[PDB]
């Protein structure tokens, strides 16, 4: 059992890191001879938050990459939507940038939101500055962290505190 | 490994073709069929993607394939819920990642779909599609829960089809279909 499940959303191009940030995260196996020959979108993890435990299902779309027109696929049904961009690539921060003020407009208040910029350990290849995407996530009044997947740098606290915020709204 | 990859490629046709008619059902097995076989024969999609240069997904095919991702996604999510969360979300997440991987044959990382406007397919449409496949091919044993997957499958369908009919489709009524687990009926389903 759990106390919570939380249905979260992460959103990104390929390349970025979507599947190396889900490493804590565990796929349910299948006793579906269907679903074992293919897999799923989904990880899970329990966590512990506060004496409550909270399921956290997340899901990476698969084919998001081909669809970027930002419907309510994108922002309804979920309780977080985590937005990643890869740091050494100009075009994928311009990119979430563009499809995140999208979700933006359309998203209820009650959805919650983070900003992630990955792989901030390729210090020398570096070429989105942590102070623009911290101010466009402040313009939005959305939180915003870096990250290092392959470190797991700041992984646990980005679900940590998307999955507070999420907590004290319901 | 050069004929297997012809036959994949063959196979891949297949699917393609399924798709040029709209004819989902039919997508869903022949990408299936793809499947399964690169997985037997231990092929990638960066093998078979240079064999189809020559070939081609229409802005129609894009249409469905989008049409097909935005309903998957919708419903894996909503089928969530407390009674049970993984196989009926996993049934539908499979379906996405099959459609998945029929683009990732075709497509370099992160190149976008082109769709056709005019050729969407409304998602009360898309998801009786989605429900048939499932019934298709879940294992004869499997279940949701406590109910028979194909005969849940076939309950949620008239459901959909009951709510077309009075034309009662919102994304309200909609998601209480999704969200379902049968637990307000009369029996645990079986054959
Ligand atoms: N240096 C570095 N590389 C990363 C990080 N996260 C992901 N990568 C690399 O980026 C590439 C793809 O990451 P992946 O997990 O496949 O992202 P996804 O394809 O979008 O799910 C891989 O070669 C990873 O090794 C990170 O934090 N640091």
């Amino acid at each position: 059992e759990y106390d919570y499940l939380f249905k979260l959303l992460l959103i990104g191009d390929s390349g970025v890191g979507k599947s190396c940030l889900l490493l804590r995260f565990a796929d349910d196996t299948y006793t579906e001879s269907y679903i074992s020959t293919i897999g799923v979108d989904f990880k899970i993890r329990t966590i512990e938050l506060d004496g409550k435990t909270i399921k956290l299902q997340i899901w990476d779309t698969a084919g998001q990459e081909r669809f970027r027109t930002i419907t309510s696929s994108y922002y309804x049904g979920a309780h977080g939507i985590i937005v990643v961009y890869d740091v050494t690539d100009q075009e994928s921060y311009a990119n979430v940038k563009q499809w995140l003020q999208e979700i933006d407009r359309y998203a209820s208040e009650n959805v919650n939101k983070l900003l992630v910029g990955n792989k901030s350990d390729l210090t020398t290849k570096k070429v989105v500055d942590n102070t623009t995407a911290k101010e466009f996530a402040d313009s939005l009044g959305i939180p915003f962290l870096e990250t290092s997947a392959k470190n797991a740098t700041n992984v646990e606290q980005a679900f940590m505190t998307m999955a507070a915020e999420i907590k004290k709204r319901m | 490994r050069i004929e297997n990859l012809e036959n994949a490629k063959k196979l891949w046709d297949n699917a393609n073709s399924m798709l040029e008619k709209g004819n989902i059902s039919g997508y869903l097995k022949a990408a299936n069929e793809l499947h399964k076989f690169m997985k037997e024969k231990n092929l990638k999609e960066d093998d078979l993607r240079p064999e189809l240069s020559d070939k081609t997904i229409s802005p129609k095919g894009y249409a469905i394939l989008q049409s097909l991702w935005g309903a998957a996604s919708d419903y894996s999510r909503a089928a969530a819920t407390l009674t049970e969360s993984t196989v009926e979300p996993g049934l539908v997440s499979a379906v996405n990642k099959m459609s998945a991987f029929f683009m990732d044959c075709k497509l370099s990382p992160n190149e976008r779909a082109t769709p056709d406007p005019d050729f969407k397919v409304g998602k009360s449409k898309i998801l009786v599609g989605i429900m048939q496949f499932i019934k298709d091919v879940a294992d004869p044993t499997s279940k949701i829960w406590m109910h028979n997957t194909k005969a849940l499958m076939n309950h949620k369908i008239a459901a959909i089809q009951k709510l077309e009919r009075s034309n009662n489709v919102n994304c309200e009524t909609l998601e209480s279909v999704l969200s379902s687990k049968g637990e307000n009926l009369s029996e645990y389903l079986s054959y």
